[PDB]
């Protein structure tokens, strides 16, 4: 439940309170409070402290900088033990190394890229640029152009002086190796108009189109040639470096991560002439881990932990879990809605019980659970080895704790899943209709197939009927937390249509069962009654106009529950006729192929599963999510989340 | 989301505005004449006192007021179609908080003009310690302001390079979304758009040498690459070329004010042809463009009227 | 009397049901479009009623066969 | 034989149906128009509202139908 | 007679009420569009109505073969 | 007897739910309209109501009718 | 005769009025872009009507099936 | 019996299921535009609710109608 | 036979009604947007009508199928 | 046997099947809507999901009278 | 003879309609597609042209299955 | 025997077919929004699928109500 | 040998219909995407192919339902 | 077989039938914007084939309900 919480209030000398708010930040948790309007200082940072916390923030921004050019992680390691000055002096050398490398990487990935984007135009000009590359009167011009439609540019060339500096494709079967040479700007005219009529120039950025064309082309040549090694030799230079200063990088990470925050914490604090001051909330079961640490302050501070404030007006005390080791890893499932107020109800422990039996309830198929297990154990293993479950196509980032957590619930759920399978025949999918160790009056077996599931005829009243009391349960705890929660915090409103919600819903049940269900009403005619004058009198008495529509609503949602039946019914039918089918299409027919019908069997089953799975899993906790917590409040009032403080790493 | 709800309230306002009496009176009145006229009309409700910074604030809040109602009011697809409308000036604003951001300016030196995203939000982007924490602070369901940053972020931190690809990248980004929804008058408003924003950036980049590609913008259909080629290379006839197409009018024009005239006259045009649809977004557009070339009118006018400028120099502007 | 006279009603009662429908439809954007002019400005009345009064041909129609089915039968 | 009289129900029940569909499915653009005008100044509902009337007229003539083939019962 | 009257008469109450609805769907958007440039400019009064009118071939056709079937029954 | 009073079961039957669609029809829109309205002024609330609630005299027309019907049954 | 009459009517009333409601389908949005078109400029009331009288084809398709089906009778 | 039963319980079924479309119909516009208002703002899930849930009297007489059919049967 | 004939009508009747319902959905959205380009620039004529005409073979196929089963009565 | 439980079951999948059609409807555009929201924001995933699974009391009733008609079978 | 033959008949109606119902209205929206992605680029005809001749597949079962009736009758 | 087995069965088809087409139409547009969501953002991929899956409910209770026919079939 | 001939073929006639029409309400969205993706570039044609002819796996189904049916006829 | 081994072919096909409408109703949307972010990036192709090909569950219940019958037929 929600864990219980005390305001500590704290008090001592303005230079001492630096270092107190060291130690509980080393130590465990506590939220703190804004605290400055208390009639006192708001405890502002000193000019000098101001500019620690920027030089820290620096060295906090480089080295996360400088570990993402390296390629490592961000994840917090053991502390950089190091002062300002010497933090920076170590993070200055990798920092500048790391700079001066991915400039020289990036210098000779650019340079391999330009060269190999010209190259056989670059061969094509020099094997027509034999004889024009420096001339007096004008110099060769290159065009890079497409395919051979060289025509239209050959128009405006001849509009112009077609007498010199004919133009054609000789190389570079990527395209037209045009280029034009002649004296006089006759050839730059002729140039303009072609570039009318349809052509390109050949001016590659850089000393391509900015040196003469043989010298040039033999520098990008060279380049392209020797680019390969300094690349080689970068990479090695950079690989090693980041191998080398990986674990400092993440050092000093995370001591300038703490101390910012242990800056930013200081100027949270209340203060005075000589004094500062703090009043945070922490749980009243983790007294020892502060007042351990608290006990030898300087001035052995108050440390008066005082008691928290009731539920009178108290929105702003933090919330955390507080669940035994068996609801725990199934707070995961509840933990995605919206948090408590303070004093309403937490939900989590409902989960365990009602959850794993219902998804038994739907899937009963032993072979099924024979595969979920499998998936578990390599589920299991991957999380024992450590290696976090990366799976991109989905996004996947499943962290060894969060897969933990998930292993002992699928573990908890397989155990129902096989119970009430067994308790139901089905095993392997319908492996009685080849085998009947489970069997019934039709031909018995070695065990009764008790409540046998797909003689739909039979069993369907006793599986509804289970169903829908299950949903009576559910609903009618629910509203009655709800009257419990209401009164409790004082509401009268809401315990008025709590009780008026129950009433009415009691009256329409009593009538229901006896109309629509048996006859003989003796005993209920008085019960139904009773519900509805008690329905109206509460809804007089609090006068909220309380839609009898939402009483309808709220019987819905009790009716609702015949889902669980429906799921089950539907899957246990699908995979029984699936069996049934190959089963007879392997035996009973050629006998041969059995391997044949037993693979398709396989496959089928398979297919049903992968794609049934997914409502199969989502349909219990959409009833829990939908029904039980609407019910209880719990949907509403939002919370405010324990945040501790500090303590990376 | 249904078109004829936010249709019939367009209507109404688009009922509540200034004929072009209103425009033909003033041009010839004194600032003080322009105040009185200003205050007895609607566009002077929240006009505070006198002076040209009170009619351009008092027009600012008018038009926030009575243009920037539409994208709420209005959901579902409705809505991600009224919201490529109006989101020229949030452009300008996160282009403005880049800038400041990229030369050292505080962030409370911007004008933060009205826009469609949340002002809290453009006030807290600019203390994001990284480009990525600002476009995920500017980041909404389906903006395209978002989408584009996102799509630049893949190209450049916070430089001039980012700054110029992000304004590429939003242009490409409207006319693609606006044609990914059936709305027949919003695509081809935005094609229309598209192309006279490439040939107003050819026109502008005139002479530069850059290359015609790279400044080139995708989505319309009355300009192409080669004609952005040959009218950035200065071959100011490419712009006589392009008749037919819907910006016929600008053959023979060679000048910067007089090709800006009339895109504006063509674009006006074509968006007060979308009246046509009265359920459809057209009617929304007609009152958006509108408004738009009201307040423009309005405060050129009253500039004119503030500053003493000559009637000759401003009634050429009231030419649509 | 009779299933001829139970049929006929069905009939009768689909025809009048179908006209009343389509008419339904066809007012239903008039009058949307009507109103947003009108309240463009309540000059144009006179064309709005006289241009979403129009479509009572359909109905009319539908009621006219309607009546002579009643009238056969 | 008695399938007369039961023909003859599903006759009216049809026409009934049918005309309170289609004036619903005018109703609705008919009304969400005015609802919006009424919004931008409050008096626009009284033109609205005879908007939004107008419509009835076939369903008030459905149940005229309705009425006919029940008195034939 | 007594089925053959009956199914006669549901055949002619069918095809006039679908007719009908054609008629009435078209209508719809066609007076719409057609209310919205009256609205715009009163010049276009003429060119509303002549394409509003135009869709009642619908209508005429299937009264049409309403008659004939009537007066084949 | 045996259709005769079955066939007048279902009559009722589909003029209810016909009504009933037609109904809901109307207030999908109407309701769209004065939720949005609301939400962006509470000044509105109470023409926004009266602006719903109208169109269920369709649903309350078409309950009219079959209760007439099942008196007759 | 009596019982092959009936279900001929029935089958020549569904095939009038499903090519009816298709005729009204495709005229209801080529009128709507005609109108708008026309609209914009008065150049264009050729392509219009040679749009919008185009897809009535359909219609006079499923009428000379109705007129074969009442001379089999 | 015989005939006489089915026939009711196909006449409350469609009842039934006719008034269930009706209301889903309405709820899918009013729950929309309810969800984007309360996400606008949280002070509007009063109004949301207070008219997501009005419709609601449009299953409730298909439900009364079915119930008293079932009572007759 | 007696009931052969007429079912072999409404088999026709529903075949040629379908097949007209389906090439009017076609033709309303292509005709739609050839109806703008062609106003956009008139040289876009000769491809909006053959695409407009290019899905009557649906029509087409539907009448071939009626043909042969009104032939094979 | 025979009719008389056949029209009994016909009736039940029908009520069925129009109360499903129906939530599917009601719950599209809902859950468009709160999956945008729960996009723009994760923290309205309580609203959104509280809104889309309400409608499910139509399937609800809609199987509750399945239940009772199968009972009364 | 006997009523075989036309329920076969309707069968074969019933395949052919409906598939070309499904085609057309596949054809519809890529019909409109393609007359925008030509009309802007008339290079793209080659492609737009396969893309609105691709759904004839479903007229083509329609009518194997129609034909496969025909030969069995 | 008799007709029991066929209407049965046609109960059933009809209770499947109909859950079937309202889960499609409900996850049609839940699992738009959910791929745009997805794309604009690869981190709700969870929260997509979960409110995709959660429709699928409609399809296995009308497979409930088929079952049970089959059973008492 | 009665009517179950005829039966079978109306079911098939029906099973087959129905697919293909869904395919082509599938295919109707996919192939218009696909278009408008094609045109912005025509590298992605085998992707809007893909996407295009996967939903013929539907139609193919119906013809293996209708082809059993047909061969145990 | 008598009407026994008809009918249940009959539901057979509306079964398979109305579930590939369905299940092409849900993939058209879906589908549609698939193809639409695989344009924007070539990458997420895995991403969306996951979303377009989960709603097949609704064909492959259909097949399930019609082998069924098939077998008790």
């Amino acid at each position: 439940m929600i864990a219980p919480m005390e305001k500590l209030v704290l008090a001592g000398p303005k230079g001492r309170a630096k270092e107190l708010l060291q130690s509980l930040q080393q130590a465990g948790v506590v939220h703190l409070e804004t605290l400055r309007p208390e009639a006192l200082s708001a405890y502002q940072l000193s000019p000098e402290e101001r500019a620690e916390l920027r030089r820290w923030e620096a060295v906090s921004a480089g080295a996360e900088h400088t570990l993402s050019l390296l390629g490592l992680e961000a994840e917090p390691a053991r502390p950089f033990p190091e002062g300002l000055e010497a933090a920076e002096k170590a993070l200055s050398p990798i920092q500048a190394h790391a700079e001066g490398l991915t400039r020289q990487k990036q210098e000779l990935e650019e340079e391999l890229a330009l060269a190999q984007a010209y190259l056989e135009p670059l061969e094509r000009l020099a094997a027509l640029a034999h004889g024009l590359d420096k001339s007096p009167f004008l110099r060769v011009i290159p065009f890079l152009l497409t395919e051979k439609e060289l025509p239209l540019v050959e128009e405006a060339l001849r509009k112009a002086l077609e007498d010199r500096y004919l133009l054609a494709h000789e190389a570079y079967a990527g395209g037209v190796a045009a280029l034009v040479v002649v004296h006089r700007k006759e050839v730059d005219q002729a140039k303009a108009a072609l570039s009318r009529a349809g052509v390109a120039e050949l001016r590659l950025p850089g000393a391509l189109g900015e040196l003469p064309l043989s010298e040039a082309a033999r520098r990008l040549k060279e380049r392209a040639e020797a680019a390969p090694r300094e690349l080689s030799e970068v990479r090695q230079h950079l690989a090693k470096l980041a191998r080398e200063s990986a674990s400092t990088l993440q050092s000093l990470w995370t001591r300038a991560q703490d101390e910012v925050a242990r800056l930013k914490a200081l100027e949270e604090l209340a203060s005075g002439r000589f004094g500062f001051a703090l009043l945070g909330y922490v749980p009243v079961k983790a007294k020892p881990k502060v007042e351990e640490a608290l006990a030898r302050h300087k001035e052995s501070v108050v440390y008066a932990f005082e008691p928290v404030d009731e539920h009178h007006e108290a929105d702003r005390i933090p919330v955390v879990l507080d669940n035994p080791p068996w609801a725990k890893p199934f707070e995961l499932l509840v933990s995605f809605l919206n948090t408590p107020k303070y004093g309403t109800f937490d939900p989590t422990p409902v989960v365990p019980v009602f959850f794993p039996f219902w998804f038994g309830m739907i899937v009963g198929d032993i072979g099924y659970a024979l595969l979920f297990y499998l998936v578990g154990r390599w589920l299991s293993g991957y999380v024992k080895r450590n290696e976090p479950l990366v799976i991109d196509l989905f996004a996947l980032k499943l962290k060894p704790q969060v897969i933990g957590k998930l292993v002992h619930i699928l573990n908890w759920m397989v155990f129902w899943t096989v119970v009430w399978g067994v308790i139901y025949g089905e095993f392997f999918g319908t492996f009685l209709e080849h085998l009947g160790v489970f069997g019934t009056p039709e031909h018995p077996g070695l065990i009764p197939i008790l409540i046998h599931r797909i003689d739909t005829a039979k069993t369907a009243n006793l599986l509804i009927l289970l169903s829908v009391a299950f949903g009576v349960v559910l609903v009618f705890f629910g509203l009655a937390l709800r009257a419990y929660l209401g009164l409790k915090h004082r509401h009268m409103a809401h315990f008025w249509e709590g009780v008026g919600y129950l009433g009415g819903l009691v009256g329409v049940l009593a009538l229901a069962a006896s109309y629509l269900g048996n006859l003989q009403a003796g005993w209920l005619q008085g019960l139904m009654y009773l519900g509805f004058g008690v329905f109206l009198l509460a809804v007089l008495m609090s006068r909220i106009w309380l839609m009898i529509p939402e009483i309808f609503t709220q019987a819905g949602h009790i009716l609702s529950h015949i889902r669980i039946y429906a799921v089950g019914a539907a899957g246990g039918i699908l995979a029984g006729l699936l069996t049934d089918v190959g089963f007879a299409l392997a035996e009973r027919l050629g006998l041969l192929g059995v391997l044949l019908g037993l693979l398709v069997a396989g496959v089928l089953h398979l297919l049903i599963l992968l794609l049934t799975t997914l409502g199969h899993m989502l349909q219990p906790i959409r009833l829990l999510w939908v029904e039980f917590f609407t019910k209880f409040g719990f949907y509403e009032e939002n919370g405010r989340p324990y945040r501790p403080f500090k303590s990376v790493r | 989301d249904d078109f004829a709800y936010l249709n019939a309230r367009v209507r109404v306002r688009r009922g509540t505005l200034l004929k072009e009496s209103f425009f033909q009176e003033a041009l010839d009145l004194s600032f003080a004449d322009f105040l009185r006229l200003l205050s007895e009309t609607v566009y002077g409700g929240e006009l505070a006192g006198q002076g040209l910074p009170d009619v351009d604030r008092a027009v600012l809040r008018t038009q926030a007021k009575l243009v920037g109602d539409l994208p709420r009011l209005v959901t579902g697809e409705a809505r991600e179609a009224v919201r490529l409308l109006l989101l020229r000036n949030d452009l300008h604003n996160l282009q403005a908080l880049l800038r400041a951001k990229a030369t050292g300016r505080p962030f409370e030196e911007v004008l933060l003009l009205p826009g469609t995203l949340r002002e809290e939000v453009w006030r807290q982007a600019y203390e994001a310690q990284d480009p990525a924490g600002m476009a995920q602070v500017l980041a909404v369901p389906g903006h395209p302001l978002a989408r584009a940053l996102r799509a630049v972020l893949r190209e450049t931190q916070d430089l001039a390079r980012v700054e110029a690809l992000l304004a590429k990248r939003f242009f490409e980004d409207v006319a693609k979304a606006a044609k990914g929804l059936d709305q027949p008058a919003l695509r081809d408003y935005l094609a229309l758009e598209v192309d006279a924003e490439n040939l107003r950036t050819a026109f502008k980049l005139q002479g530069s040498g850059l290359a015609p590609d790279a400044f080139f913008l995708k989505g319309g259909r009355f300009v192409d690459r080669v004609r952005f080629a040959r009218l950035m290379e200065g071959d100011y006839a490419v712009l006589d070329e392009l008749s037919g197409t819907p910006f016929s009018g600008l053959s023979g024009v060679r000048d910067l004010k007089a090709l800006e005239r009339g895109l504006r006259c063509v674009l006006l045009k074509e968006a007060k042809k979308g009246v046509q649809d009265p359920l459809g977004v057209g009617l929304v557009l007609a009152y958006v463009k509108e408004r738009e070339w009201e307040a423009v009118r309005l405060r050129l006018l009253a500039r004119r009227a503030y500053f003493g400028l000559p009637r000759a120099q401003v009634e050429e502007e009231v030419v649509c | 009397g009779g299933l001829d006279r139970g049929l006929i009603a069905v009939g009768m009662g689909l025809a009048v049901g179908l006209a009343a429908l389509g008419t339904g439809v066809a007012q239903a954007r008039i009058g949307a479009a009507g109103v947003g002019a009108i309240a463009e400005d309540r000059s144009n009345f006179g064309t709005a009623l006289i241009f979403l009064l129009l479509p009572e041909t359909l109905v009319i129609f539908g009621l006219l066969i309607a009546f002579i089915l009643n009238g056969r039968l």
